């Protein structure tokens, strides 16, 4: 039997995880130009 | 104690209180419930940034007419209302809400809180975005 | 005064960006040019405790009809890096976004998180239109 649990008004069932079912360089600040606008 | 096993600790004791036997992370740090047999909920652990991440179905895009991305994006510009954002997957062709916890806030009481918030909204546009009527 | 929090961490920012002086306007945003090419407008939410950050990237008249669907996908694997692409219906072109709340809003975390959102928004620029 599949364990059914509840939470909040609802019922739960364990599920997969059906993994394989569905699915750079830092620039620092002070070499970066600014420009109050 | 690693972070992995604080978390699984706190999925021992929520399956506990709803009544499944037993509740754990995979080996990607993965674990998947179904609510309703209707909306499906993956909680996903990622250990390097410390924060827990929550993927919910919402609806299939057969059911949706086009156009809705646009008001789904437009959503996203104030997420932080909700703490709630809108994605795809183009493999399952669900839209999907994402909520997430930050280790440093990651208790039993805040993760049913954001678990019961996240299903409020997805049934909310489960039942909404559909336009077959 | 959470206000003169981000204005006193603004104010030590100002010193190290190069910039004059910084601070909040009346309404608690504030905009800001990088590059001549990126546009980052800050924003304090006060009972909220957040403060956001919005980056434009491409307006919406070079890409297809087909985009909005990529962009809600795109948010699928962004966010790891806690990014996601919104759009302002008013200005008409597509944004990164990104929050800082209260409890981590430090000048490190600042720099950190904007530096990181820089990086990601010339990146979406060069590749949104192809």
């Amino acid at each position: 039997t599949e364990a059914v649990g509840h939470f909040e008004g609802r019922s739960v069932t364990r599920a997969a995880v059906r993994g394989e079912d569905r699915s750079g360089d830092g620039t620092p600040l002070e070499a970066r130009t600014v420009r109050r606008r | 104690m690693d972070l992995t096993s604080k978390v699984n600790r706190l999925l021992a004791e929520f399956a506990g209180r709803i009544g499944l036997p037993s509740l754990s992370l995979d080996e990607e740090g993965m674990a998947s419930l179904l609510f309703d047999e209707q909306v499906g909920v993956t909680l996903l652990l990622l250990a390097e940034r410390e924060r827990l991440l929550l993927e919910a179905d919402v609806v299939g895009i057969d059911v949706l007419g086009e156009g809705i991305f646009r008001q789904l994006a437009s959503f996203n510009r104030h997420w932080h209302r909700f703490d709630l954002h809108f994605g795809f997957d183009e493999l399952t062709g669900k839209v999907q809400l994402y909520a997430q916890i930050l280790a440093a806030q990651l208790t039993l009481e805040c993760f049913e809180a954001t678990l019961a918030n996240l299903l409020d909204h997805a049934e909310f546009w489960q039942r909404l975005l559909p336009c077959a009527s």
